[PDB]
């Protein structure tokens, strides 16, 4: 008779589970008839203070209204510009709301607090030597810069070759902070005369200045817009006034070389054909090889000149496996592959 | 009506009015209605 | 022997009073879902459980609850369609194309084999291994870890071939090809692009 029981006690738990799962789905219903008598709450900005109590809010695609805040609000969070939620009857504020990520700023307000190694750009030991010189010295201690006197180190300057390894110059030197490290290259500064400003010249300095230091690297500014004087006066403007938590300027291009206009200049150097060893390292890494593959020769025939010749050699002797089943290149691969590349380019 | 639904269901676009989801009335059957065609909507 | 009498009927008592009770929530909910569901998509979804709706009326709204949907399965840009005047989430929608979406989809599969384009061998290699090469194999190529480039563009002089090397790869190749033009992105209302 006990085995008839215990078949007993495992239906009865079973009822009894399966009323604990009815009722919470019962409960399930009842929080989303609750939520049913809730009503939406436009979106709008703060675009002014009037009073304490009055409030200037725009509604997103609708007109601007005087409006009041709720009552248990932080009237300082109200900012000129925050987003609040307006009741859709009354109008009040009734809560905040984080902003929404704006179009234009998405590699301007990207953080990349990375750890890329100066081996990934290789063949440069000078240069990143150089960059540690201008950018770790200020960063690090601006004590002893207040304390000789002059406090802006700004300017600086990496022409060259063009596409020869300028970002990763300024990557390289991310293995010690520089956390945002935003690239505006040849747009949003200038434009021409001066159509990118205050939104487009000061946002650089504020999001830097409101997170860990970063560099706000403009690049390539000799196609800025596409008018000297004009740039004469962004750059004496006060960018180096604030000069906020050491963000530097990492221009890549090719009396505006005195201090205050531009800071020390370096010549990228030419690929040496020992860095060239190097670099092709470094970029065929990551493709399938096998052992017999030798990186010696190879420089020697391939006399590019370019980091990104260096890239696509590498990449284009991968193109050359894929016909065949391939899954690893040989040294005649990389030798037709150098072979047709830096041939090809000349063309 | 942009899409069908499946009691069917339509997505109409009312040109830029907006978006909604309706339902046929009793006068018109469901195999007339078919997808991308333009129908006439009653204001309420 | 004392819980079959008494937990079998208290047990068969409550569930039916919930059941009935269920049937009376669950009729409510649907007599209160009013049909029209103004459609609208969630711009972001955000904790207090609370999403930003911009209905198809081209204003957002905050919603203080989800509604009769579930928030965890939700995102930005879902098509869900709320109520005309309380603007709270209805239910969710299944992903809608709109009918020039469906136009622009091949159909016909105009047959151009690559042997009509002449002149035009580097291109047709390059474009084929670039775009249909990395489709049929694709793993292999992640097994060289090599990684195939995402878009092609083809430039040139009027005439060199461009659209007749679109229209011969849409030909001999089994993916579905969706062709468009630049000026059928630009309508009228903001946002229709
Ligand atoms: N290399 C070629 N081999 C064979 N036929 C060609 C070649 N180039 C062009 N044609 C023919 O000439 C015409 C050129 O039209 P096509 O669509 O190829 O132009 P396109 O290069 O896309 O340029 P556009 O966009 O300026 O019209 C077509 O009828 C095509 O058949
Ligand atoms: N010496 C190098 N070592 C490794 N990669 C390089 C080198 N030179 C160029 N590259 C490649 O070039 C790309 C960066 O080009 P970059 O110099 O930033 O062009 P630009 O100066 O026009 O912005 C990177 O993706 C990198 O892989
Ligand atoms: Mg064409």
């Amino acid at each position: 008779k006990l085995l008839e029981h215990k078949e007993i006690d495992g239906r009865l738990k079973e009822l009894r589970e399966q009323l604990k799962e009815l009722t919470k789905q019962y409960e399930k219903s009842e929080n989303d008839l609750k939520a049913l008598q809730s009503v939406g709450q436009i979106v709008g900005e703060v675009l002014k203070q009037l009073t304490e109590e009055k409030f200037i809010v725009k509604a997103t695609n609708g007109p601007r209204y005087v409006v009041g805040c709720r009552r248990q609000l932080d009237k300082s969070k109200l900012k000129p510009g925050t987003r609040v939620a307006l009741d859709m009857t009354t109008l009040t504020i009734m809560r905040y709301l984080p902003r929404e990520v704006d179009p234009l700023v998405y590699n301007m307000s990207h953080e990349d607090p990375g750890n890329v190694s100066y081996s990934e750009i290789g063949g440069l030991s000078e240069q990143i030597r150089e960059l540690r010189e201008v950018i770790e010295l200020p960063l690090t201690n601006p004590e002893l810069f207040q304390r000789v006197g002059i406090i802006p180190p700004k300017g600086c300057l990496l022409y060259g070759p063009p596409g020869t390894g300028k970002t990763l110059l300024a990557r390289a030197v991310a293995s010690q902070l520089d956390c945002n490290f935003l690239k505006v290259v040849s747009s949003s500064i200038v434009d021409k005369y001066i159509g990118e400003s205050a939104r487009l010249i000061r946002e650089m300095f504020n999001y830097a200045r409101d997170h860990q230091p970063c560099i706000i690297f403009m690049d390539e500014i000799d196609a800025i817009g596409g008018i000297q004087r004009t740039l004469m006066e962004l750059l004496n403007q006060m960018d180096g006034f604030d000069t906020l938590h050491r963000v530097k300027m990492i221009m890549a291009t090719n009396a505006l070389l005195r201090p205050g206009r531009l800071d020390r200049k370096i010549h990228i150097d030419l690929p040496n054909e020992q860095a060239r060893l190097d670099i092709l390292k470094i970029h065929a890494g990551p493709i399938t090889k096998h052992g017999e593959i030798d990186y010696e020769a190879i420089v020697k025939l391939s006399d590019g000149f370019n980091g990104a010749d260096l890239r696509n050699v590498c990449t284009e002797a991968g193109m050359f496996a894929i016909r065949a089943d391939h899954d690893f290149v040989v040294q005649e691969d990389f030798m037709k592959a150098v072979r047709k590349v830096a041939d090809s380019k000349k063309l | 009506c942009t899409k069908i639904i499946n009691d069917p269901k339509y997505i109409i676009n009312v040109k830029q009015f907006a978006k909604f989801v309706v339902d046929l009335s009793d006068q018109v059957a469901p195999t007339d209605i078919e997808e991308g065609m333009r129908v006439g909507v009653d204001r309420n | 022997i004392k819980i079959m009498k008494s937990e079998v009927l208290r047990v068969t008592h409550e569930l039916q009073a919930m059941k009935d009770k269920i049937k009376e929530n669950s009729e409510k909910i649907k007599v209160n879902k009013t049909l029209p569901y103004l459609v609208s998509n969630v711009i972001e979804l955000l904790d207090v459980k609370c999403a930003v709706i911009k209905t198809s009326t081209r204003q957002t709204y905050f919603l203080p609850v989800i509604g009769l949907v579930d928030a965890e399965k939700l995102k930005p840009g879902d098509l869900v369609g709320v109520n005309k005047d309380s603007y709270l989430i209805l239910e969710t929608l299944p992903t809608e194309y709109d009918s020039r979406v469906k136009a622009m989809e091949v159909d016909e599969r105009p047959t151009e084999q690559y042997s009509d384009i002449g002149g035009l061998d580097k291109q047709i290699q390059e474009l084929v291994e670039a775009i249909v090469l990395p489709m049929n194999h694709k793993e292999k190529f992640e097994n060289l870890g090599i990684q195939p480039p995402k878009g092609v563009l083809m430039y040139g002089p009027p005439g060199t071939g461009k659209t007749l090397l679109a229209r011969a790869c849409a030909a001999q190749t089994k993916a579905t090809f969706l062709k468009l033009a630049g000026p059928q992105l630009v309508q009228m209302f903001i946002g229709d692009g």
